[PDB]
């Protein structure tokens, strides 16, 4: 049959251009990441370094099939995310997020925090108390929305919300 | 940018809350299911209706209640201070209103068509959708879940680091290709059964 010959023929060719053209998006879709966490890391490590004061100089965000690795950098060796102190931790996990939001935005002006502590922690709580006054007052406008009654010192201005009789109610405080 | 003052009014819990933002780090402290997180979103739905924020369904504002929904949200941004109005009648009415207004001097001035289409749109000039609600609004559970197995990231790093849309472009043309193929086998089989 002809006309059937031929569909078969120009069926071949668009193949091979929906194909070559998926190879692309392959490349571009890992080179857009690729970069994308380099420049996010050398961001993260520093604002990693101003969290603990240099106990650690290098973070590392390496790309993997379906995965992306942090390293920190201790005594030149590369170590595991729980080689670090339950607050170094959240600090790296923070350090890390504002890395991307600078990244993204490429500067901070705004920065609205939507309940980073898990129920009232002490040990975390404590490096946030810490992140909060000597790094994060620095910005100009960051509204931080939490239930740790704890936190309540550090920030400049505590306005109280609290369910009362269905609606609810805001009380200032500072 | 700045926040300096949302209003939000039956949506949720909040029925009549105000809240006046203001520099420095603004704690927000409150029981759990006490509203707060609503106020956020309320904020966010505010800046970028009708755009897609968390997951919030577009009628928990459209027809939930018997009075009004409204929001009004005033912010600055490059020394400009501009001010969003978003109010939604119910019932036989059923209506939304959009407006908003920049200040100059001391009047309030609109800043594009007083529609719901404009407005959007001159807000992805004044500060583009996928750069708030994912570098200034850093949701909740997202550090930890960076702090937790390495996919948890890929995930969290493909949403924040919008990765998303790459992906899906490459899974569609892929969907493309295999829908060629088989169409070559078929037009294969039947030249074979035939010549």
């Amino acid at each position: 049959r002809e006309r059937v010959k031929k569909e078969i023929k120009d069926l071949e060719k668009a193949k091979d251009f929906t194909e070559e053209l998926i190879e692309k998006v392959k490349k571009y879709k890992a080179l857009a990441r690729e970069a994308a966490l380099s420049k996010i890391g050398e961001l993260a490590s520093e604002i990693f370094a101003e969290f603990t004061e240099g106990k650690y100089s290098e973070v590392v965000v390496r790309a993997e099939e379906n995965k992306v690795r942090l390293f920190v950098v201790w005594e030149g060796k590369e170590r595991p995310l729980t080689f670090l102190s339950g607050g170094e931790r959240i600090a790296l996990g923070l350090a890390f997020r504002l890395a991307m939001s600078l990244y993204l935005a490429g500067e901070i002006s705004l920065l609205i925090l939507d309940e980073p502590t898990p129920y009232l922690d002490e040990e975390r709580r404590r490096k946030l108390i810490t992140i909060m006054e000597r790094y994060l007052k620095k910005i100009p406008q960051v509204i931080l929305v939490s239930h740790d009654e704890e936190l309540k010192d550090a920030a400049d201005h505590v306005i109280r919300i609290s369910l009362e009789n269905g609606s609810s109610k805001v009380e200032v405080v500072s | 940018m700045k926040l300096e003052r949302v209003t939000v009014k039956n949506f949720r819990s909040h029925s009549d809350t105000v809240v006046e933002f203001k520099e420095g780090i603004n704690l927000i402290i409150g029981q759990n299911g006490s509203g707060k997180s609503s106020l956020l979103d309320a904020i966010l739905v505010g800046l970028y209706w009708p755009l897609r924020i968390k997951d919030i369904k577009k009628d928990e504002f459209t027809k939930v209640g018997a009075r009004d929904t409204y929001i009004d949200l005033i912010f600055e941004k490059d020394g400009t201070k501009y001010r969003i109005t978003r109010r939604f009648l119910k019932g036989y009415s059923s209506g939304e209103i959009h407006a908003m207004k920049r200040l100059v001097g001391n009047e309030w001035k609109h800043v594009t068509e007083p529609s719901s289409k404009a407005i959007s749109a001159f807000m992805e000039k004044l500060i583009p959708y996928n750069i708030f609600l994912n570098a200034i609004y850093i949701r909740q559970g997202q550090i930890d879940a960076i702090l937790e197995s390495d996919e948890a990231r890929e995930k969290v790093v493909r949403e924040v680091l919008n990765l998303d849309k790459f992906e899906t472009a490459y899974k569609k043309l892929s969907e493309l290709k295999k829908t060629i193929n088989n169409r070559i086998k078929e037009y294969r089989d039947i030249l074979a059964r035939t010549e």
